[PDB]
């Protein structure tokens, strides 16, 4: 089968009571393919990492060895990939 | 994850609804709407959790002019009542 | 209304469909079957899926897009004595049988 | 025939139902949805049961009692990204969203 | 209990289908049957084992007349071609 | 919740590797009834006891503390009825 690890993050572990960093392992049903994904926001120049791990099989996120949220101006950033720890690093472009 | 939430029902309640109640794990609603013939009622009941966002949410599109109103606490749907969506007249 | 989805009557007499010749106890029995219309919003006796949800609300929209079906959400057993083509008798709990509930799907 | 019972295409856009304003992500899916008719016999891809396979030999029989339903059997999940009444993100790897297999019930 | 039996199948060919064979725990079966508008069909494939009791036993009383026969060896349905229940004519 | 118990028998206890007499158990779903059953052959004169056991939820079984065939002539006889140990005696009567 197909396996996958990815860089996770929780910018509300607290009340969620779960670790603010660390790593996933993606389970993934019969040949279906396995991602990883960011989410931030974007507080005018300064940047607020909301949350990163796995992601499920989504056509969107097929063939991305890079993370790039491609919304123009979004309320909510985010990006998805397929690659271990592709999430480890994002960019924004329209 | 269990059946914690009571509700009032009218119209959607359940077989074994207990004097106009329903017992459910997700929200209480109560939803007001206008048929294909122009006639408008008031009905309420239990949604279970499953779907329940997409339920209360609705659609703005929905073909037939409704309002449905959630809420989560016990009997909260007895004095609930929603009202229709405006009607948008023009360009005459 | 009416016209929603629940459950209705329905007897199935072995005599009639012809499988009295193999089938020894029971005569029949109430099998029942689900029907109605599956219209916005699904209350929660209807034990939908996130699916059926989400088709209900695209068929409240778009016309085209059929609406979700009633079926049994729950099922019973009833027990059977019947004759194999060996001509020898087995009694079977056949699972499945009688509709307990309906449900959209 | 290509008026049996089977699975159909059906994308839901939430920009056209209008649900981008809590959804993130995705964009939208591919949800499908079951259509047809389901008569007799039922082959073992539809993943009938007792009840659903005596209800179409009863309608074979009597057309007054309906047919059994063409509807999801298996289902799969998809992530969404979203925001909660409190404008707080969450992900959910929402069940039961995508059908996989279509049967008659 | 599990999928050992291999049929032959046309026209209720599953999807995932190998050179017109499907694969169950079930029986294999050959249809014949008369539609409402006079025209008769042969088709096969394979019929997972619950309710196959009652699908392979069929009714007489069905309305369209037909004749299904079930076999449980593998590729058995291939050279299954079963005949027409016959038309009672009369009283004339 | 109810219980009950039933007299077994298997005639057929060869093939199907089970014991030839004893008690069953029987196990029912919430709110339903349970009941035993008898069947037999008649070889003009001569009783083939052929099975006995619990038998689920039957209408045709409700209230009845003795087992007793009412079809005219079958080819196989059967009975159920609803109290521990009832299909222990059976009896035909059309």
């Amino acid at each position: 089968a197909e396996t996958r690890e990815c860089i996770y993050y929780n910018a509300n572990w607290e009340l969620e009571r779960t670790n603010q960093s660390g790593l996933e392992r993606c389970e993934g049903e019969q040949d279906k393919r396995l991602h990883c994904y960011a989410s931030w926001r974007n507080s005018s120049g300064t940047i607020e990492l909301v949350k990163k791990g796995c992601w499920l099989d989504d056509f969107n996120c097929y063939d991305r060895q890079e993370c790039v949220a491609t919304e123009e101006n979004p309320q909510v950033y985010f990006c998805c990939c397929e690659g271990n720890f592709c999430n480890e690093r994002f960019t924004h472009l329209p | 994850t269990l059946p914690f939430l009571k509700c009032y029902c009218s119209g959607h309640c359940p077989d074994d609804a207990i004097n106009n109640t329903c017992i459910t794990n997700g929200h209480c609603f109560a939803i007001i709407e206008e048929d294909d013939q122009g006639e408008t009622t008031l009905a309420s009941g239990c949604m279970k959790y499953e779907g329940s966002d997409f339920q209360c949410k609705d659609s703005p599109k929905a073909q037939l002019r409704r309002t449905i109103e959630c809420c989560r606490t016990n009997l909260c749907n007895q004095y609930l009542q929603p009202t229709l969506p405006p009607v948008v007249i023009g360009p005459f | 209304l009416k016209s929603s989805c629940k459950r209705h009557p329905l007897y199935v007499d072995f005599s009639d469909v012809g499988w009295n010749d193999w089938i020894v106890a029971p005569p029949g029995y109430h099998a029942f079957y689900c029907h109605g219309e599956c219209p916005f919003p699904l209350a929660d006796h209807l034990n939908s899926t996130n699916h059926a949800i989400v088709q209900t609300l695209v068929n409240s929209v778009n016309s085209k897009i059929p609406k979700a079906c009633c079926v049994p959400t729950e099922l019973s057993a009833i027990s059977m004595l019947y004759l194999d083509e060996n001509e020898k008798v087995v009694k079977k709990d056949y699972q499945d049988m009688v509709v307990e509930g309906c449900g959209c799907r």
